[PDB]
């Protein structure tokens, strides 16, 4: 996701005398011209925030030109894409020759290769914006390329889930590291609040594993959305409230944290079970509170961003008309 | 062109965009040193004899700022 | 369980030198000579002449038709826009202790 | 992208194992056919790679 | 062995020039002097 990173490089200056007249402006211009819009150090550079440090404009010894060089350390905004990230807008340039691939249409350029093995991948047609989830493989940020390279498949909500066991109680003073992320999710939810609720409902029931047309809406001041199924009549807890409980310093972090497929993914709610009440598709992972909480927060942020991007990019009913066949793929795959 | 990260010769081409290091892959940091084709041939000969040559590029220096 | 050894690549064990910090000795604590050595004066004139060949803007009021003459007269008239950095030490902690000298305020040797 | 000016400060000598050869090499010789036409034979010892 | 690059032979075998004589001392541009006396080409 969008993040702040610090790089350090060396810039060659062809005309040091003219360069030194306005060093800050010229350095910023050179950094923007060279690094913005390219993959560097496993990260895609979006813009240059500033120059943290720099060095005097030295003069090249080895060559006989008067050119100089400057060591510059700069802080920039970069986009890093993990595994399982959801990309709402992906245009398929060429679905042919038993290979598929599409380019992202968001703030983070990506070239995703979609295999022809899956039937859903074959069904998609060119010139069609089809939502996509990146595969478990890491994203390949080849240096110098203007877009990342990855492999993905059309997002089909999968029924298998995982259960996480917390053996260590809540980490103390790491709640601030978690709070850094609760801020990001809060910003995402504020952004989601602006757009219409009907489109959000449409996409949520499209991508809800257990499709519910009941129109029953769970209402949470930060988040509002159609309600799902109830498992064992258990009560989920809002992640934001539990994090806010950091002031109390007691949060019952040990309990098994899990989010069942019914529980809306964008919703901050998650179920806490003293025992393995949730069915374990895989043995509950033995992980610390840090690992779990970061994981759940990342998943919810990914889903919230997916939903906002879906609502924004499909803002036209006719585009939805074209992509209703993709919607039919998702609906046919959906079970309950 | 030598990769700062690993200190091994790297691949850099400006006209045809190529910014590649065989060893580091991503995390490559190419720097242009001035040298002589004779020295390049000398280093290539030494590598052929199974003597790995790692070039430690001079560290970057920043003002205290 | 006996364990065999497969030698990793050298690059993996290589760590690049950490970035240094430039420590400029205060003006009053400098101990290197205030008179430019012949090498330093020659280097200053050569660099200024090359940069003049690149960019023709010069502070000198008088007009010359060669970059070398312009650079020489800039050095003699104390208008040269370059500085001399004398690297004194490179500490293991990651510091480059240097002395910055201004040519315009320095003595100039006999270049002719 | 651009390659900034740099200088060599030290040189480290070491014994190069087969892992170094595999990682650094850009191809593998498989055939003994030196030339195919005017252009070098692909996979030979004169491969343009 | 780790060989630092000093003297004449070591830089020469690496293709670089020895750092002595006219290259012993670094030359850096006087930003303060230029910013008060010279004008940018664009400006
Ligand atoms: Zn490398």
């Amino acid at each position: 996701m969008i993040d702040q990173k610090i790089f350090e490089t060396t810039l060659n200056i062809d005309d040091p005398t003219n360069f030194c007249t306005n060093v800050e402006a010229h350095l910023l211009k050179e950094l923007e011209n060279i690094y913005v819009g390219k993959c560097f150090k496993n990260s895609f550079i979006l813009n240059i925030t500033g120059v943290i440090q720099r060095s005097p404009c030295f003069i090249m010894r080895t060559n006989n030109s008067g050119r100089g060089y400057m060591h510059v350390r700069f802080s920039a905004v970069v986009s890093y894409l993990n595994a399982f990230d959801l990309i709402a807008a992906v245009k398929i340039i060429k679905n042919d020759s038993n290979i598929i691939l599409g380019e992202s249409l968001l703030t983070e350029p990506v070239t995703i290769v979609i295999p022809s093995s899956e039937s859903q991948n074959n069904v998609a047609e060119v010139g069609q914006i089809v939502p996509v989830q990146l595969a478990n493989s890491s994203v390949y940020y080849i240096p110098g390329r203007q877009q990342a390279s990855a492999t993905g498949s059309i997002f089909i909500p999968k029924h298998t889930f995982s259960v996480y066991h917390v053996q260590e109680e809540l980490t103390q003073e790491q709640a601030l590291n978690l709070t850094k992320l609760v801020n990001i999710i809060e910003m995402l939810l504020e952004s989601r609040s602006k757009k219409d609720f009907k489109q959000i409902c449409f996409f949520e029931k499209l991508y809800y594993t257990y499709s519910i047309s009941s129109d029953e809406i769970l209402d949470l001041k930060i988040w509002k959305g159609p309600k799902g199924k109830e498992m064992s009549r258990l009560k989920p807890c809002n992640v934001l409230s539990f994090l806010y409980d950091a002031l109390k310093n007691k949060s019952s972090s040990l309990g098994f944290w899990a989010r069942p497929p019914n529980l809306l993914k964008s919703s901050p709610l998650a179920y806490q079970q003293d025992q393995n009440s949730f069915n374990a598709t895989e043995l509950p992972i033995i992980c610390s509170a840090e690992v779990m909480f970061v994981t759940l927060l990342k998943e919810i942020i990914n889903y919230l961003q997916f939903m906002n991007d879906l609502c924004d990019t499909f803002n036209n009913e006719q585009l939805i008309k074209r992509h209703e066949n993709i919607w039919m793929l998702i609906e046919q795959r959906k079970i309950g | 062109y030598i990769c700062r990260n690993c200190g091994e010769p790297a691949i850099y081409n400006a006209s045809h965009p190529i910014y590649k290091c065989m060893n580091c892959d991503v995390q490559a940091d190419i720097g242009m040193v001035d040298s002589r084709r004779s020295s390049i041939v000398f280093q290539h000969e030494m590598r052929a004899a199974n003597v790995n040559i790692t070039s430690v590029l001079s560290p970057r220096v920043f003002q205290p700022a | 369980k006996d364990e065999i050894v497969e030698s990793p690549s050298i690059c993996e064990g290589f760590v690049q030198a950490s970035s240094q910090t430039l420590v400029i000795i205060p003006d009053n604590e400098r101990i290197t000579s205030n008179v430019l050595t012949t090498f330093e004066a020659t280097r200053l004139v050569a660099v200024r002449a090359q940069q003049l060949a690149i960019n023709g803007s010069t502070m000198l009021k008088k007009k010359y038709s060669s970059p070398i003459d312009i650079a020489k007269q800039e050095l003699f008239n104390r208008k040269i826009p370059l500085l001399v950095m004398r690297c004194i030490k490179v500490t293991p902690e990651g510091q480059k202790i240097v002395e910055i000298w201004n040519p315009r305020e320095m003595g100039i040797p006999l270049l002719d | 992208m651009e390659a900034g000016y740099a200088e060599i400060a030290a040189v480290q000598f070491n014994i190069a194992g087969d892992n170094d050869h595999k990682r650094q090499g850009v191809m593998e010789v498989t055939i003994s056919n030196l030339f195919e036409g005017t252009l070098p034979a692909e996979g030979g010892i004169y491969d343009a790679r | 062995a780790v060989n630092p690059i000093y003297g004449i032979a070591a830089p020469t075998l690496m293709g670089s020039v020895p750092r002595i004589g006219t290259m012993y001392s670094d030359i850096i541009m006087d930003e303060k002097y230029i910013t008060e006396n010279y004008k940018s080409v664009d400006s």
